[PDB]
DNA sequence: ATAAGTCACATGGTGCCGAGGCCGCTCAATTGGTCGTAGACAGCTCTAGCACCGCTTAAACGCACGTACGCGCTGTCCCCCGCGTTTTAATATTAGTGTATTTGATTTCCGAAAGTTAAAA
DNA sequence: TTTAACTTTCGGAAATCAAATACACTAATATTAAAACGCGGGGGACAGCGCGTACGTGCGTTTAAGCGGTGCTAGAGCTGTCTACGACCAATTGAGCGGCCTCGGCACCATGTGACTTAT
């Protein structure tokens, strides 16, 4: 048997449709970008909860994630990342 | 209505939520944390694939390939710091001039 | 002439065949609601900071200057390889067997939870 | 006086047992892309050298670095107290694809009455 495997490939392809509607993706490229988000997710979350443990505070929260991303990303990308995280969570909380 | 739709995000905020639960990083998770993380991941993915698409334009073909991806990631000097440890599958290596 | 009768006509209705039109069951994850507890907080006090002077003379910077030192120099040695050649072993095809994984049904395993109390500066 | 280890339990985990694929390798095969032998070569990298040089090598007078008092206050760390916020439960949905049905339309046999007719 073979269990259903987690993937973000549909979302990756959709955002590529938004960017370049005429462009497709190779299978190897799609596996590569599917691995991108999981690798980033891990190296953000571990650092964020380690920072939370340094705070000796129970909850991993938005401030912890913001700090973790701005720690680990190179600064030029970090500015964009924190701005987009903040505006996204604000748009959500405005619901 | 879905959480991703309410956020305006394309990526699966609910999947990021449940994955944070699976990754046992902390017992109590703020509700804003998964959506913030999903937004960050979506931004990074969009940026890298846009760079790869422009690389494909430079190579004059309409499908992304690991060579396009490797060229983009190595050429962008900030994402090369972010993924300096990574080497891409069928990605190659950049020229001396 | 007319009650009986045959007859055809006319309409009844009963039966079977699709078929397009609603319907039934299930699982996603939402959101509705609700306990209980992390979180920010409420007076707070005192820490190690960080000035804020107020000395001293130990570094230190320049003043001199000097071998050391460099840096191309230069006969020449040498070695790498650009091929040209025979090899030469890298293809990349089938293959079934021989576990390798593997996914059901448990079936014990065991530590988080709930008392109860040992210990502990 | 506060950080543990007794315990007293139990209900998900982590064993087990099993068969269902299925994949690895151990292996024939002619080909055939690259290996590796084989001699010059350029080319270059090192020998040897002059003299310019550049960082130490060496003195004089500075400068900061280091103490050494003199505050004083900004946070450290701690709030004693009020929630909020999120972890749970479940309901509160839903949509998608099978199921019945049920529409109406055909082919077929039943039933009554209008001719008419005849033997009443």
């Amino acid at each position: 048997s073979k269990a259903r495997k987690e993937t973000y490939s549909s979302y990756i392809y959709k955002v590529l449709k938004q960017t370049h509607p005429d462009t497709g993706i190779s299978q190897k490229s799609m596996s590569i970008l599917n691995s991108f988000v999981n690798d980033i997710f891990e190296r953000i979350a571990t650092e964020a909860s380690k920072l939370a443990a340094y705070n000796k505070k129970s909850t991993i929260s938005a401030r912890e994630i913001q700090t973790a991303v701005r720690l680990i990303l190179p600064g030029e990308l970090a500015k964009h990342a924190v701005s987009e995280g903040t505006r996204a969570v604000t748009k959500y909380s405005s619901s | 209505q879905s959480r991703s739709a309410k956020a305006g995000l394309t990526f699966p905020v609910g999947r990021v939520h449940r994955l944070l639960r699976r990754g046992n990083y902390a017992q109590r998770i703020g509700s804003g944390a998964p959506v913030y993380l999903t937004a960050v991941l979506e931004y990074l993915a969009a940026e890298i694939l846009e760079l790869a698409g422009n690389a494909a334009r430079d190579n004059k073909k309409t499908r992304i390939i690991p060579r396009h991806l490797q060229l983009a990631i190595r050429n962008d000097d900030e994402l090369n710091k972010l993924l300096g440890n990574v080497t891409i599958a069928q990605g190659g290596v950049l020229p001396n001039i």
